[PDB]
Formats: C-alpha cells, sequence, structure tokens
C-alpha cells in the first residue's frame, strides 16, 4: 500500500496473508469459515497446498493464526496475457474460528451500485512505494472508484480494462496497491455499517502513478462461479 | 462475529450491548 496508514487490530477481520515457502506472497479474504478469496497470478508459479499457509492478525511476523491449505482453485478461463478472470478461491484444511476479530466480508449482489467517486479502503502488507520490500505490518489505504471508460483514457490503460475488471486511485495519485498487495480486499461499508469486496487488487502500471489508477478484479462478476464453487 | 458477513468492530461491539 502507497499512501495509506498501519492498520488497527480488529480493523479488517476478513484480511489474511498468503504465504509461500515461508514468505509473505499475497493478500485474500475470508469469504466463509473454510475459503479465502484472492488473486490467480498468486499461484502462477506454485500451486501446491502443501506449500502455502494463511496467516490472520495485522503483523506477518507475528500472526494471531495460521492455518494450512488444502486446496487451490483457479478461474476456468484465467488468462495471464490480458489478467482477464484473475480470480482464485482458497480452501482450508480446517474450519477457522470466528471472532469479533476474524471473520467473513460480505459478497456484494449483483445489483450492487458502485458509482466513480465513491470511497473504498484496499488493504495489504505490500511494498509502500515502487520496486520496494514487503512490509510486516498490515496497511490500509483509503481510494476512489475510478470510471473503467476515463480508466481506459489512451493516456492511461488506453482498452485494457475490461469488463469483469474495476479500477481505482486518487487524482494526484500517491495512494495505490503495490506489488504484494495482489489478491488482497477493495471493501466498501453500507449504510447498514457492513462491508461488502468489491474488487480483488490484480495489477496496474507501476504503483501510484496519477495516469495509472490501480485495476481490481470486479467481484460482482464472478459471484455464480464463487458460489458454485463454494456453496456461498 | 458468526456465520453472518461483513460486520466492523463497531457493529460487534453495538450488538453485543445489553
Amino acid at each position: 500500500i502507497l499512501g495509506g496508514t498501519e492498520a488497527e487490530e480488529g480493523s479488517w477481520p476478513w484480511q489474511v496473508s498468503l504465504r509461500l515457502n515461508n514468505a509473505h506472497h499475497c493478500g485474500g479474504s475470508l469469504i466463509n469459515n473454510m475459503w479465502i478469496l484472492t488473486a490467480a497470478h498468486c499461484f502462477r508459479s506454485n500451486s501446491n497446498p502443501r506449500d502455502w499457509i494463511a496467516t490472520s492478525g495485522i503483523s506477518t511476523t507475528f500472526p494471531k493464526l495460521r492455518m494450512r491449505v488444502r486446496n487451490i482453485l483457479i478461474h476456468n478461463n484465467y488468462k495471464s496475457a490480458t489478467h482477464e478472470n484473475d480470480i482464485a478461491l482458497v480452501r482450508l484444511e480446517n474450519s477457522v474460528t470466528f471472532t469479533k476479530d476474524i471473520h467473513s466480508v460480505c459478497l456484494p449482489a449483483a445489483t450492487q451500485n458502485i458509482p466513480p467517486g465513491s470511497t473504498a479502503y484496499v488493504t495489504g502488507w505490500g511494498a509502500q512505494e515502487y520496486a520496494g520490500h514487503t512490509v510486516p505490518e498490515l496497511r490500509q489505504g483509503q481510494v476512489r472508484i475510478i470510471s473503467n471508460d476515463v480508466c481506459n483514457a489512451p493516456h492511461s490503460y488506453n482498452g485494457a480494462i475490461l469488463s469483469g475488471m474495476l479500477c481505482a486511485g486518487v487524482p494526484q495519485g500517491g495512494v495505490d496497491a503495490c506489488q504484494g498487495d495482489a489478491g488482497g480486499p477493495l471493501v466498501q461499508e453500507d449504510s447498514r455499517r457492513l462491508w461488502f469486496i468489491v474488487g480483488i487488487v490484480s495489477w496496474g502500471d507501476q504503483c501510484g502513478l496519477p495516469d495509472k489508477p490501480g485495476v481490481y478484479t470486479r467481484v460482482t462478476a464472478y459471484l455464480d462461479w464463487i458460489r458454485q464453487q463454494t456453496g456461498i | 462475529l458468526i456465520n453472518e458477513c461483513g460486520a466492523g468492530p463497531d457493529l460487534i461491539t453495538l450488538s453485543e450491548q445489553r
């Protein structure tokens, strides 16, 4: 996360770290007591459940809970060349005991309204500037949804943002997800104080460039896939 | 919280209050 702050314990109870060969690699979100929603490209080099561990807690050095992984499911039509359908599910070896500090985020409704300029929070242990290292302490940053068409401007991504994707950032830049934040959530609170995952951190041109906002998997576009795989 | 979803800390503490 660029331009954000350290999250407090319990702020983001669905956030998890995914560790490959005992190092933080990607973020994810609990969507029930067995399942974590994340990005496909996290598993491009290794998709062996035995080599992955999930953790909960604001700290990756001193986690509150370590959880073994049993299954990794990559979207059937994930295409790395165009970043399309960059989405994955991870099923845990044992159910997680839900508490105030550790529990699930809501999936959005198929008709969820997500206006441009609307506020959202992105969370993770990613780098604090382009080319930096990951951090041990969870960070959060506040950003605004940017319309797909504006994001597709010739001076921006110029047609690369597709319908199952979404963009977010701030006009002057400096606030964004970075390398190490992939698979983490982009969340909005509704007026009943429930939080919904609208995006999954996916890709972008560097990090924090004003003309290049963060690109995220649009979760509404994958609801039917998720329900099939998980019953959620 | 429980097998429900989306609850921040303030929502949980509220629901605990009698």
